[PDB]
């Protein structure tokens, strides 16, 4: 839903770089290429970021709770 | 020593409903009403 | 198929009597959208959601 | 009434009257009260008589209406707005202001043990119950004045 803080398998945090690889995103980039700029190079933490679905995007769709 | 304030859902507005009071929003009088979260004390160990 | 009922005959006018008959037809079907009625009857729309929270149907009159 | 203190129990706060500003009978809730109203040292104790309507809607706090409040002080007797009252209470000079106002006026001045049936109307006023067909009216007042999407 939200960024995984952790990568499952292996502990590397993987919380503080969506928005980086989002930004990344942005661009033509492919999705191996973001984790390789932001240097995530074992397959454990790859899988992190690669197979994410960012769905509170769709969650604040929803009206607020002032 | 509450009023018994609630929640409106579509107003989002603290709504005072004492006792037997018919629960409606002060401000579009919609129907739907949530508690208030509890004041009593709320910890968890993050794991 | 329209309703043909004809009242039953009392006999008392002391004859076979032809007595009066009520023909009912339906024409035209109307459907509104959904629609809340508070207690009061006072007519609101009914949201999905509304009528989920407040185990309503969600249905409008016909 | 002779002293600054007691007239006090008459007066409408301001975190108390935002509460009240959608109370039905609203021309029977504060017709008869006083309030610290802003008009170099002088300051007025108006006389609350009436509700009025001005075509200017301000808020007052969270909620935004666009009632007047027909004040007088002795003579001296028009709308306002509930912009210049303030939730301050009554110092000793302004109640004299209040008592030259009448004294100027001729009108006849409140009894010290008259306010008795009037401080225990507002208790009624705050501790009403919501039970009656007040809705449609007390959500016409804000769908009045304030936008349909929030
Ligand atoms: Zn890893
Ligand atoms: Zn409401």
């Amino acid at each position: 839903m939200i960024i995984p803080v952790r990568c499952f398998t292996c502990g590397k945090i993987v919380g503080n770089k969506w928005e980086a690889y989002l930004g990344l995103l942005q661009a033509e980039y492919t999705e191996g290429d973001a984790l390789d700029a932001l240097g995530l190079k074992r397959y454990c933490c790859r899988r992190m970021l690669l197979a994410h679905v960012d769905l509170i995007e769709k969650l604040l769709n929803y009206a607020p709770l002032e | 020593q509450q009023p018994m304030i609630y929640i409106c859902g579509e107003c989002h507005t603290e709504n005072e409903i004492k006792s037997r009071d018919p629960i409606r929003c002060r401000e579009c009088g919609y129907r739907i009403m949530y508690k208030k979260r509890t004041k009593r004390l709320v910890v968890f160990d993050a794991r | 198929p329209p309703i043909d009922l004809q009242a039953e005959a009392q006999h008392a006018s002391g004859e076979v009597e032809e007595p009066p008959r009520y023909l009912l037809k339906f024409e035209q079907i109307y459907l509104s959208k959904p629609t809340h009625w508070e207690r009061d009857g006072a007519p609101s729309p009914m949201m999905p959601n509304e009528a989920r929270l407040r185990n309503l149907t969600y249905s409008a009159p016909l | 009434v002779s002293l600054p203190e007691e007239l006090n129990r008459v007066r409408l706060s301001r975190h108390k009257l935002e509460r009240w500003c959608h109370m039905p009978f609203f021309a029977k809730t504060v017709t008869g009260c006083f309030v610290r109203i802003g008009i170099k040292p002088v300051y007025r104790v108006a006389e609350i008589t009436g509700v009025v309507e001005t075509a200017k809607v301000y808020q007052l706090g969270g909620t935004r209406t666009n009632k007047g409040l027909q004040l007088r002080h002795g003579n001296d007797q028009r709308v306002f707005r509930l912009e210049f009252v303030s939730n301050q209470e009554f110092t000793e000079s302004e109640f004299m202001k209040w008592k030259e106002a009448m004294f100027s006026a001729g009108m006849q001045l409140p009894t010290l043990d008259e306010i008795n049936k009037k401080e225990l109307s507002i208790k009624e006023a705050l501790n009403y119950k919501f039970n009656d067909q007040d809705i449609e009216e007390i959500v016409k007042e804000k769908e009045r004045f304030r936008k349909a999407p929030p």
